C-alpha cells in the first residue's frame, strides 16, 4: 500500500508552487538559483516580484546582480520593481563592480528601462569608481550590449565610452563564437558610429570583420566600410591588417 | 568580517614586499614591439594572466623552506627539511609544476637518441632539487653531531674547567660550523627558490597577442 | 641513522600541506595588505604629475 | 559621522565675528582626528597564553623525546650550541640597521608619498 | 608583581644597560667588544658542556670516547665499550650504590 | 564672510600662512611644473605636520 501515498504525496507535499513559499525570505538567493535551474514560471516570478519590493532597496551589491539577472533570465519586466532596483544602484553606485553592472545594463537592455539618473551614475560607476582593466576581463558580448544601451537612448558620456572601448580587443573577441562575434562587431560599431566616437581600440572590433568577411551581408560589410572610412579619417591614417612575420 | 587591522610600513610588510619583488623580478615581463597604451592593454593583461605565477610560488617555497631550515637552529628542535620526504618532496612538487605548465602549453601531450638522454637530464631535476636541499640540511647536522660526540669525550675524560684549551679549540670549531649552518640554511632556501624559478619559467613563454590591424600614419 | 621516514607519502602530504598553506597565506592574507600599501603609494608616485596638472587646470582659484 | 571639513564649514559659517578667533582652537580640536589613547593594558591574552603554553610545552616535549634518544648527552649539548647563536645574533646584529634595511625594501617606505602639491588645491 | 611588566623591565635591563663587559672591568684584558662576545660565546659552550657532563656524571658516554678514562674508574661500566657487558656491570654496581 | 573664508582655509591647511598674500601670484605659470619652488619645498615640509 506504499504506491499509493507515494503516488498521492508526489504532488502534495513536493509540488512546483510550495517550493516558492519557503523561497520568499530570502528572494534573491532562490530566484537565482532557481533561475539557474531553469525554473523560469512567470506564475512565480509575479510572486517574487512582489516579494522582493519592500527590502530591495537596503540590499547589497550581489543580491541585486542575483535579482537582475535571474528577473533577465525569467523574461519577466515588472517596472515597479526595477525603479526600485534602479534606486539601489543609484544610491549605492559605489559599491557596484563592472562584472555587476555589465549583467544589470544587459538585463535593462533586454527590457528597455532607463534613466538619465541611471544612466549617469552607471557610467560614473563603471568609470571612475571601478578599475580602469575591468573592462578587460569583461569578455565583449557585454560590453557591446552596454554601448547598445547607451546609444539607444542617446546618451553620450565620452569617458565611459574610452574605458569601454579597453574592453575590445583581439583577445575579447577571439573568445567568441563568429555567430556572437559577428553580433558584437556590429552591434558596438554601431554604437561607435552613433557616438561619433572612434578610439584607438575600434581597429580591433574593424579588423574583428575584415580578416573574415565570409560572415557578413554587403549590407553588413558597407556598415563596416564605413565607420572604417570614417575612423580613418577621425585617427588620422589608412587601415592596414597586419600579417604575422 | 572582523579582520585585523594592519599598521602601515611594518617591518614583516616591508620584508615580504622585499622578498615578493625580489622573485617577481627573476621572470620579468617581455617588453612588446608596439607601444603600451590603450590598445595594447588588453594584450598586456592577456600575457600577464597566460604567464604562471612564479613570483607568489617563488615567494611560497622561499617562505617555507627557510622557515623549515631555520627551525633546525632553534633549540629542541629539528629541521623539516632535513627528512628524506619532506625536502624530496617539495623538489619533486616543484619539478612536476613545471612538467605540468610545460604539459599544458603543448597539449598534454608527453614528448633521434640524443633526446632520450635530454629527458633522463631533465628527469634527473626532480631529484637534483629535492635532496640537494635534504642533503645539505642533513649533513651540517650529522657533522654537528658527530664532531660534538668528539668534544664531549676530553671533559668527560678529563676534569670539568679543567685542562681547558683542547676543549676550547674544539668548542670554536662547533661555534663555527653552526655559523655555517645558519650560512646554508639560508643560502639553500635561495638556492631552491632560484632553480624553482629556472625550471618553472623554462616554460613560461606564451604567444602575445597583440593588434592584427592598425591605422598607421 | 633516520634516512627513510617511516611513511614517505606522509612526509610528502605533510610538505604539501604545509606549502599549501603558505601558499594560501601569502596569496589571502599577506598580499593583500602588501599591494595595499604598495600600490597606494604606487599609484600616488606615478599618478602624481598627471593628477597635480589636472587638479591645477580644474580649479579656478588663481 | 561626517567629514570633519563639512564639520570645520558649517562650525565656522554659524559663528559671529565677534567670537571666531576665540573659538577657532574649539573647531581645530573638534576635527581632529581621533587617536586613541593607551588605555588599561591586561596583558597575556588568551592567544598569547596559548602561544606561550604551546611554546613552552613544544619545548618540555622535545626536551623528554631528546634525552632518551641514545645520542642523548649529544642533543642536550646541541641546544646548548644552538641557544650560543641564538645569545650571539641577539648581540653583534644592528637592529637599528636591520628595520631601516627592510624599511628600504619596500618602496613603499623607501620614500614618502608624492602627490597634492599644496598649489593645486588651493581654494582662494 | 605584574606577571607581564616586572620581569619585562627586569629583562630590559639585563639587556640592555646591566653588562659585564665592564661593571666586571675587562676592557684592561680584552681588545674589542667584538672579540669579548666572540669569547662570551665560546665560553657558553664551554659552561654549557661542563654543566651537562657534571649534572648526570656517573654514566657510560654514548659518544665514542678516545680510549681514555674519567676518573678513578679505569675498568667500570663508565669506561666498557660494548654496552650489555656497561648494562650488568651499572645492575650490579647500583645496588651496592 | 573674508575672515570665515580664510578661517576655513587655515583649520584644513595651515601651512598656506607662509607665502604671503601680495607674493602669491608671482608663483604660478601656465603648467602646474612651472611654479616657481620657492615655496614647494616648504609647503610641502611644513604641511607634514610639527615633528
Ligand atoms: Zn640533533
Amino acid at each position: 500500500p506504499s504506491q499509493n501515498l507515494v503516488s498521492t504525496f508526489a504532488n502534495k507535499v513536493i509540488v512546483e508552487e510550495n517550493l516558492v513559499n519557503v523561497a520568499e525570505i530570502d528572494v534573491p538567493f532562490w530566484s537565482y538559483w532557481l533561475s539557474s535551474a531553469g525554473f523560469t514560471s512567470k506564475d512565480a516570478f509575479v510572486k517574487f516580484a512582489e516579494a522582493v519590493k519592500p527590502k530591495v532597496a537596503a540590499l547589497s551589491t550581489s543580491d541585486i546582480t542575483n535579482l537582475t539577472v535571474a528577473f533577465k533570465r525569467a523574461n519577466y519586466y515588472d517596472k515597479d520593481l526595477f525603479t526600485g532596483i534602479e534606486a539601489n544602484v543609484s544610491a549605492n553606485f559605489t559599491k557596484f563592480e563592472t562584472e555587476q553592472l555589465l549583467q544589470i545594463v544587459a538585463t535593462f537592455d533586454a527590457f528597455n528601462h532607463s534613466s538619465v539618473a541611471f544612466l549617469d551614475d552607471v557610467a560614473d560607476s563603471i568609470t571612475y569608481c571601478n578599475h580602469y582593466l575591468a573592462p578587460v576581463r569583461a569578455g565583449a558580448d557585454e560590453l557591446a550590449t552596454l554601448l547598445t544601451y547607451y546609444a539607444k537612448n542617446g546618451h553620450e558620456r565620452a569617458d565611459l565610452l574610452a574605458t569601454v572601448a579597453r574592453g575590445f580587443s583581439e583577445v575579447s573577441l577571439g573568445k567568441l563564437s563568429a555567430a556572437q562575434r559577428k553580433d558584437t562587431v556590429l552591434s558596438a560599431l554601431k554604437a561607435f558610429q552613433t557616438f561619433g566616437f572612434y578610439p584607438e581600440s575600434i581597429e580591433a572590433v574593424i579588423g574583428a570583420a575584415l580578416v573574415s568577411p565570409a560572415e557578413y551581408s554587403a549590407e553588413e560589410l558597407k556598415e563596416v566600410e564605413a565607420v572604417k572610412v570614417a575612423a580613418e579619417n577621425a585617427l588620422g591614417g589608412e587601415f592596414v591588417l597586419i600579417q604575422e612575420g | 568580517s572582523s579582520v585585523r587591522d594592519v599598521k602601515t610600513g611594518s617591518l614583516p610588510t616591508n620584508f615580504l614586499t622585499g622578498v615578493y619583488r625580489f622573485w617577481r623580478s627573476q621572470n620579468p615581463a617581455e617588453k612588446p614591439h608596439d607601444p603600451v597604451n590603450d590598445r595594447l592593454l588588453p594584450a598586456v593583461v592577456d600575457a600577464s594572466d597566460k604567464r604562471a605565477s612564479i613570483g607568489t610560488w617563488a615567494t611560497t617555497f622561499f617562505c617555507t623552506i627557510i622557515s623549515c631550515n631555520l627551525l633546525g637552529l632553534m633549540p629542541f628542535n629539528e629541521a623539516p627539511t632535513s627528512g628524506l620526504g619532506f625536502a624530496t618532496g617539495l623538489g619533486v612538487s616543484v619539478w612536476a609544476t613545471a612538467t605540468i605548465l610545460g604539459l599544458s602549453k603543448t597539449g598534454f601531450k608527453f614528448p633521434f637518441i640524443f633526446v632520450p638522454l635530454e629527458t633522463i637530464s631533465y628527469t634527473f631535476r626532480a631529484v637534483s632539487l629535492g635532496v640537494r636541499l635534504w642533503v645539505n640540511m642533513l649533513a651540517g647536522h650529522t657533522l654537528l653531531h658527530i664532531l660534538t660526540g668528539m668534544a664531549l669525550a676530553l671533559p668527560f675524560s678529563l676534569g670539568f674547567f679543567s685542562m681547558v684549551p683542547a676543549t676550547f679549540g674544539v668548542c670554536c670549531l662547533l661555534s663555527a660550523l653552526v655559523g655555517l649552518e645558519y650560512l646554508v640554511a639560508v643560502l639553500q632556501s635561495g638556492v631552491f627558490s632560484i632553480l624553482s624559478t629556472v625550471y618553472v619559467g623554462e616554460f613560461n613563454h606564451d604567444k602575445f597577442i597583440g593588434p592584427a590591424a592598425k591605422i598607421v600614419k | 641513522m633516520k634516512l627513510l621516514p617511516e611513511s614517505l607519502q606522509q612526509e610528502a602530504a605533510t610538505a604539501a600541506v604545509v606549502a599549501s598553506w603558505v601558499l594560501w597565506h601569502l596569496d589571502t592574507q599577506l598580499l593583500p595588505t602588501i599591494m595595499r600599501e604598495h600600490k597606494l603609494h604606487a599609484c600616488w608616485a606615478a599618478a602624481a604629475k598627471r593628477y597635480n596638472e589636472k587638479l591645477f587646470k580644474l580649479n579656478p582659484s588663481y | 559621522e561626517g567629514n570633519s571639513v563639512a564639520g570645520i564649514i558649517k562650525s565656522v559659517n554659524e559663528t559671529s565675528g565677534a567670537n571666531l578667533l576665540s573659538s577657532l582652537k574649539t573647531i581645530k580640536a573638534q576635527a581632529a582626528p581621533i587617536y586613541p589613547a593607551a588605555a588599561s593594558s591586561t596583558g597575556y591574552s588568551t592567544q598569547a597564553k596559548i602561544a606561550l603554553f604551546g611554546a613552552l610545552s613544544w619545548i618540555l616535549y622535545r626536551a623528554d623525546g631528546q634525552s632518551k634518544a641514545h645520542e642523548w648527552i649529544v642533543d642536550l649539548n646541541l641546544n646548548v650550541l644552538q641557544a650560543a647563536w641564538l645569545i650571539s645574533f641577539s648581540s653583534l646584529i644592528p637592529f637599528r640597521a636591520v628595520y631601516f634595511a627592510f624599511r628600504g625594501m619596500a618602496p613603499a617606505t623607501a620614500s614618502t608619498l608624492n602627490g597634492l602639491k599644496t598649489f593645486s588645491s588651493i581654494s582662494l | 608583581m605584574a606577571v607581564t611588566s616586572f620581569l619585562g623591565k627586569a629583562f630590559e635591563k639585563y639587556f640592555y644597560d646591566f653588562s659585564a663587559y665592564e661593571q666586571f672591568g675587562l676592557n684592561r684584558f680584552l681588545s674589542s667588544k667584538g672579540q669579548y662576545v666572540a669569547l662570551r660565546h665560546v665560553g657558553f659552550v664551554m659552561v654549557g658542556v661542563n654543566v651537562l657532563l657534571a649534572a648526570n656524571f656517573p654514566f657510560n658516554p654514548p659518544f665514542p670516547t678516545i680510549g681514555m678514562c674519567p676518573a678513578g674508574w679505569e675498568g667500570t661500566w663508565v669506561c666498557q665499550a660494548d654496552k650489555a657487558k656497561a648494562l650488568e656491570m651499572y645492575k650490579e654496581w647500583k645496588k651496592s650504590n | 564672510r573674508l575672515l570665515k573664508l580664510w578661517a576655513k582655509r587655515l583649520l584644513v591647511s595651515p601651512e598656506l600662512a607662509i607665502v604671503p598674500l601680495n607674493e602669491f601670484d608671482a608663483q604660478l605659470a601656465s603648467k602646474f611644473e612651472g611654479i616657481s619652488p620657492k615655496y614647494q619645498e616648504l609647503l610641502s615640509a611644513v604641511a607634514q605636520g610639527n615633528k
